[PDB]
């Protein structure tokens, strides 16, 4: 009994929550990619063009 | 007026050029279409406009003019029994012109021009007259409907038009000043409403659902959000709503939703009879429709013509409730136009000042005091459709620091059928202990200790249903599997309710609280008879199980009958019983 | 008509460039480009300035040059020539006919993004649809009008329940009591994204059928540029409208991986340079999805009608993906496959807990199947609820804790997996399908079966499983 | 000058922001007015300035605005409130207007709202005890006066009531302490950032209910108010608080409805200025701004009154590491969270002891103060009630059966602990009841065990029957 409960119930849920912060934190990391090549962007616009 | 041309497309935004002079959020006509946009930036000779209808096709260089005023909508009669455009245009109309596909650049008006109404005058020459107050009367649809001076308007009338059939248009009111009043006006959508003073809600919005009737109720002015996964039943309770709650005039917004929800409602309603009146239920029901194909930048528009109606219909003294459809479509809208924009978004793109919106949204809702003196009410009701399943998205979020009653679903609940699919254990209500008053003197005085009887038991259930599934029904004692078993009972009989059924989709209050004094009856009965040593099979074998089940089948009419049978019944089958 | 060319493209990066004074293109115009060899490519333009004007490429840059490259015009809205003679034709994602005929003559030419419909011209979906699959046709049936996709994961046999719902599909005119006559039916099969030997699997299969005279054909294989796949859907769907709306048709339109769709949609937004949204995919899908799905549906006062089957491929098993979340917002129910009936040899392997059909109810009742179809599909969902909790309590605990109640929902849900489920190739009626419920409903007591009535199986007991 | 001057150089309207270029005379910090095509006079604050242009935040909405007719004018170059003792008993708005419909007030003094930070020389430490009237924050989570205790709260939960309690049930005990005379009631200095009508009309109601508004000040931002005023408000009101404790000798208590709405007007004005982000969206500098609102109460050496604060704060998905809750617990001193389980089962006030604290207990506690055996009952309440939970989450997994006679103690103490001790309405409980209560609680567990408390104490205390305080 406590095989099959060991079996069944925990390890697909610590499975399912290993998952979800992994995709959590990866979509956290694209976010901050996206703001840095804004901020680039920006950088490089205003001390070139500007005279 | 301001006038000037486009030099920039992408997407839903247009540039202009020219426009110096344009106000901030004023409405324009852009192209040789004529189509309808609003200005969200200014920068020197330049101006920034969303537009509300497809932008296709157009080039730079077509001419561009503002009309110098706010997108506001036309109030007055004729706005019942009726299907709207998210910007307030008349599908019917946009049918008869242009055929079975919406093109872009119809103009319609929002009234008919061309009916004649009834009218009935209440002032006198050389009377005084203030913003709320009412100057006339025309009949609807079972309704009066009044006419109220503009809520910034103020001075002395010397003409009345007298009794007569007069369309929407001609002045029948003029004030000392020269200033004609009509039988309808313009109020911008983005301003608030004036009210005199702000109630505390003291009784029940009635919604013929026992499990929100009974456990978490709302109040008569109060809001509620109703999030859940795809598949789990919100529009079937929202619709439900519509046709059953006691609320004078139904107000129903589709934001980005699909068609067939809202060919649903246009078809069956009529065909349906008002609780209240007697008449076709479509005739107290105002429909906003703008399904998911339709253009996205006009989301926004739908949920602030939605509310600015509803309150046009508080203040005439009646009782109001609101149900928008969505409002996950109208954060995406947002984030859409903030992203043309480029500007910084906060968590999964959404602009920062999104729950400020959400905030000005829910504000309106409300039990008032009105401008002429009547109490008029407002109840919202808002779905939340979160893309991200899990209830930790911003929109969520943002929402509960504001509402005062949440109801849960649960996708495991709809999954085995188990309809409303309330999560009981996660929702909650803020509005209980005020109603209680109410309750004591309306249903019944034993009402509260009967509703925190069921509470009780369904909390004990939970707790036994979780050593159940660690250990197994078999190793509990009988008095925990009495509590399972009438747990089991309560869920199935009481808290399940079908929508589609012809007498199971209302139930009045003293039906639910027949049915609950049924249950704690038995339960109080199995107790005792568990003192005296019978089998829990005994009780369980025992025929009036049956007659608890198909109780809410019976009809109202046949109820108190069958309840007092029942009653009688669980007596004597408890009393001859080992 | 004359033609113009622009040729001050200075600017080239990845798959935009930019056009020095192109002030008279209309936004969203279709262009072609010519470079200094003559190869002609195509593209779309999605800008428009006082100063310049961006168009991006249909495919690779590779080969142009600021010199030799000049853009021209063509129409500014994206149309499609169709016509009658369409019938029995293959063509690719852009319309090309790929069969070696001789092009259609056009009857008309319609845009390719449509128009939305009016919810005032719409009518209700009422005709219930005979698929001869017992658990859609009982239990989450399907009416004409409806888009119902087919939720599948990877190594499931999804193309082979699609084309075996594409065969057996009937509708039953005898039980309106309209009587039996004819009625124009086709199938528009529009495939993205698909391999040669699935390919060569549903051409064989549909020459074989002898449906193919019947039908129109969209393909788009893995080698295709990515915008012949965005285009792709479409252009079926411009075809099945015009078909079912000016014709009278009842079209039936197939979408072979949604999942290849959403992927090309993506790679088409990230090159763009635009914020991302809840897994990479952009924060316009839903939209963007929805121009595509609310496409189908009848019409009133017209005698056409139009359905949708989509069917894509879920990532691992998991729902909450943004592809099935999206798809579930849109569309009007599900049908889910599992793996689990399909590793134990169960076919076809639907999973009828996370199914749902919701315009089930307008297609039944009293003059259209049955006085007692809604009420046996709900029992037949709870007692199934019921006995698949139980069997997990039982691989849990143990038999030992069973009461005879619990076994006999066991042999409840082991008989009605292994009858119900299983059919093979079979073309089972709506009447046997009821029959065979019936046969399962008589395992439980009497007693337990609420909310029926028992004239219904007044005249229908007794029978066993009479396959067996 | 006899008139002063205008500026109608702008151009830019965008958002919160206005862009303004001729305008170097116009000093960082400043506050001017904006006056519309029709008349209308809209505020503004100015935080950018160059010789080239300067840019100002609006306050009010930016609806009708033109780049024609619009221009700006200026008020004095620091934002300064006017401040008076005859303010005792009004209501404002979140910009320091009167809303009452009374006459303005004449100024006594006009302060800066930004503040100045207090010199830790001229400090001193806060020693006197407040009585609240609720056994865990009097017993295991003292608030001295001088004090920053804010509440961690959920979305359901019932902070504002707990908020009410304290603030109704609020006393020091100069009798056990032996100061002579009887205190003098505490004056309240109510801000709300947006807040719902049902918690403002609560709040009304449960002022005048006690004739609480008589001492009060109100600064009222309802949640249909312009967002950027959310600013202005919390600085308003301490220097109202500052202002009457150090210069008329008050004993001031702070509340503030909601940080969590402060910190997202801040977020959208740091989103707006493309400013570099925190962790999730907030800007870097939010941890220095919420420092100068905390940091401005406490006591000062050679005076008498005293400035104590209480913020209510929302953790948004009941998470203690989201960013707002983070700052506020490494600026205040200590925090009292409510416990969502606790309240499903009607447990009111639902204060979950563990994650509760107070930092500056040890200074109010001990003989001559309260009582001697106050810190130990405490300690050793705590490490009873930790093995009662640990004893719990072990028993969710073997089963009550195979516990011990240990376990089953410490498992029935847990219980009765939750149901007695935490669970008290809304009656006032002196610290005298509570400590009795706590020693009734302890006789439940054999002398063995209890190894935190002195054996003199435990000689003279230990064998209460709690059968005779509830019975
Ligand atoms: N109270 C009910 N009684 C009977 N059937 C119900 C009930 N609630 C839901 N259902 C069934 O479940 C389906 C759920 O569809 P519904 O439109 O209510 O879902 P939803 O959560 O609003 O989804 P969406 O996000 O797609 O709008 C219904 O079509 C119906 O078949
Ligand atoms: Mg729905």
């Amino acid at each position: 009994r406590r095989v099959n409960a060991l079996e069944q119930v925990v390890i697909p849920g610590i499975r399912a929550q290993i998952r979800f912060i992994q995709q959590v934190l990866e979509q956290r990391e694209r976010e901050d990619t996206f703001r840095l090549k804004r901020i680039k962007g920006k950088i490089e616009a205003r001390e070139a063009e500007e005279e | 007026m301001i006038q000037g041309v486009i030099q920039k497309i992408a997407g839903p935004a247009v540039i202009a050029k020219g426009m110096l002079g344009a106000r901030m959020y004023d409405i324009c006509k852009v192209g040789e279409e004529g189509l309808v946009g609003e200005i969200i930036r200014l920068d020197g000779d330049t101006a920034f406009v969303q537009v509300y209808e497809d932008t296709s096709g157009l080039k730079v260089g077509e001419p561009v003019v503002s009309t110098g005023l706010p997108l506001a909508v036309e109030l007055g009669p004729g706005m019942l029994n009726g299907i709207y455009d998210g910007i307030q245009r008349p599908l019917e109309r946009i049918r008869e012109k242009t055929g079975i596909y919406i093109t872009r650049g119809v103009v319609v008006h929002a009234l008919d021009r061309e009916k004649k109404w009834a009218w009935t005058p209440m002032v006198k020459p050389g009377d005084e007259v203030r913003g709320g107050m009412v100057l006339g009367t025309v009949p609807e649809f079972g309704f009066t409907h009044k006419i109220l001076v503009p809520p910034d308007v103020r001075g002395r009338v010397k003409e009345v038009k007298p009794a007569g059939e007069y369309t929407v248009e001609e002045p029948v009111v003029v004030l000392e000043d020269g200033t004609e009043l009509k039988m309808y006006h313009t109020w911008p959508v983005r301003r608030a409403r004036p009210v005199q003073r702000k109630l505390d809600p003291n009784t029940p919005f009635l919604t013929g659902m026992r499990i929100l009737d009974v456990l978490f109720p709302v109040a008569m002015g109060g809001t509620a959000a109703i999030p859940g996964p795809f598949g789990s039943g919100k529009t079937v309770t929202q619709q439900s709503l519509a046709k059953w709650s006691n609320a004078d005039v139904v107000v129903y917004v589709g934001c980005g939703e699909r068609g067939n929800e809202m060919t649903d409602v246009l078809v069956e309603f009529p065909e349906l009879t008002d609780p209240k009146t007697g008449g076709p239920l479509m005739h107290r029901t105002v429909l906003i429709a703008n399904t998911s194909n339709m253009p996205v930048a006009a989301r926004e528009a739908s949920i602030y013509v939605g509310v600015t109606i509803a309150e046009y219909f508080r203040d005439q003294g009646f009782s109001v409730a609101l149900m928008a459809d969505s409002t996950s479509r109208w954060a995406e809208a947002l984030r859409e136009i903030s992203s043309r924009l480029e500007e910084m978004p906060a968590e999964e793109g959404y602009p920062p000042y999104l729950a400020a919106r959400l905030a000005a949204f829910y504000e309106r809702a409300g039990k008032v005091i009105t401008l002429g003196g009547e109490e008029g009410a407002v109840t919202i009701v808002g779905a939340v459709s979160p893309p991200g399943g899990d209830m930790s998205e911003p929109v969520t979020q943002s929402t509960l620091r504001i509402v005062g009653a949440f109801w849960r679903l649960d996708a495991s609940l709809a999954f085995r059928r188990h309809f409303p699919a309330i999560n009981w254990n996660g929702s909650y209500s803020l509005f209980t202990s005020a109603l209680d008053p109410w309750y004591r003197e309306n249903v019944a005085e034993d009402y509260p200790e009967l509703r925190d009887a069921i509470s009780e038991l369904l909390q004990r259930e939970a707790g036994l249903q979780e050593i159940v599934q660690l250990v197994g029904p078999d190793a509990l004692q009988d008095a925990e599997r009495l509590v399972i078993e009438v747990g089991r009972i309560i869920r199935e009989d009481f808290l399940q309710q079908n929508a589609y059924h012809e007498v199971d989709a209302y139930c009045s209050m003293k039906k639910a609280y027949g049915i609950m004094k049924m249950i704690l009856a038995f339960y109080k009965e199995a107790e005792a008879a568990i003192k005296r040593g019978v089998s829990i099979d005994e009780i369980l074998q025992l025929p009036v199980l049956e007659r608890i089940g198909r109780a809410r089948y019976v009809s109202e009419e046949e109820f108190p009958a069958y309840f007092e049978e029942a009653m009688k019944e669980i007596q004597g089958a408890f009393k001859a019983l080992a | 008509l004359l033609k113009k060319e622009y040729t001050g493209i200075t600017y080239i990066s990845g798959p935009l460039l930019f056009v020095e004074n192109a002030k008279d293109l209309a936004y969203g115009a279709i262009v072609d480009i010519k470079d200094g060899t003559g190869r002609v490519r195509g593209g779309q333009v999605i800008e428009v300035s006082e100063e310049y004007a961006v168009i991006q490429v249909f495919e690779e840059t590779t080969g142009l040059d600021l010199a030799t490259t000049s853009v021209s015009l063509v129409e500014d809205v994206a149309r499609l020539g169709v016509s009658k003679e369409m019938l029995g034709r293959r063509f690719n994602g852009i319309g090309k006919p790929i069969d070696g005929l001789p092009p259609i003559t056009p009857e008309k030419r319609l845009p390719i993004t449509g128009l939305p419909l009016n919810p005032v011209a719409r009518r209700k979906p009422e005709q219930f649809i005979q698929t001869g699959i017992s658990t859609i046709d009982v239990m989450n049936t399907l009416v004409r009008g409806q888009k119902l996709p087919i939720f599948s994961g990877s190594g499931l046999p999804a193309n082979e329940i699609a084309a075996q719902i594409a065969r057996q599909a009937t509708v039953r005119p005898d039980l309106s009591g309209e009587g039996e006559k004819e009625e124009p039916f086709a199938v528009v099969f529009a495939a993205m994204g698909i391999t040669q030997r699935e390919l060569s699997y549903f051409i064989q299969e549909f020459e074989r059928t002898g449906a193919l005279s019947r039908s129109v054909l969209f393909l788009n294989k893995a080698d295709d540029p990515t915008i012949e796949r965005i285009l792709t859907p479409r252009m079926a769907l411009t075809v099945a409208e015009y078909l079912a709306f000016e014709h009278d048709y009842h079209v039936l339109v197939i979408l072979t991986d949604m999942t290849n769709y959403c992927e090309a949609l993506r790679e088409i937004g990230a090159a763009r340079e635009e914020i991302p949204g809840r897994r990479g995919y952009p924060g316009y899908m839903y939209t963007d999805l929805a121009t595509i799905y609310e496409r189908a549906g009848v019409v009133e006062g017209k005698k056409g009608s139009v359905t949708q089957i989509p069917i894509l491929s879920m990532p691992d098993d998991d729902r909450t993906h943004p592809i099935p979340d999206l798809t579930g917002y849109i569309t009007e129910g599900q049908i889910q496959l599992s793996r689990e009936l399909h590793r134990k040899g169960i076919y076809p392997p639907i999973d009828p807990l996370p199914s749902l059909s919701r315009l089930m109810n307008n297609g039944v009742g009293k003059g259209k199947t049955r006085e007692d179809h809604k009420q046996v599909s709900d029992q037949l969902y709870s007692a199934y609820a019921n006995g698949v909790d139980i069997r997990k309590l039982v691989a849990i605990i143990g038999e030992d804790a069973l009461t005879e109640n619990d076994r006999r929902y066991l042999q409840f849900a082991d008989a009605f997996e292994r009858f119900f489920i299983n059919q093979g190739q079979q073309n089972r009626s709506i009447e046997e399908s009821l029959q065979i419920a019936w046969a399962l409903l008589s395992m439980l007591p009497q007693g337990e079966l609420k909310r029926i009535s028992k004239d219904h199986i007044g005249k229908y007991y007794g029978q066993k499983l009479e396959e067996i």
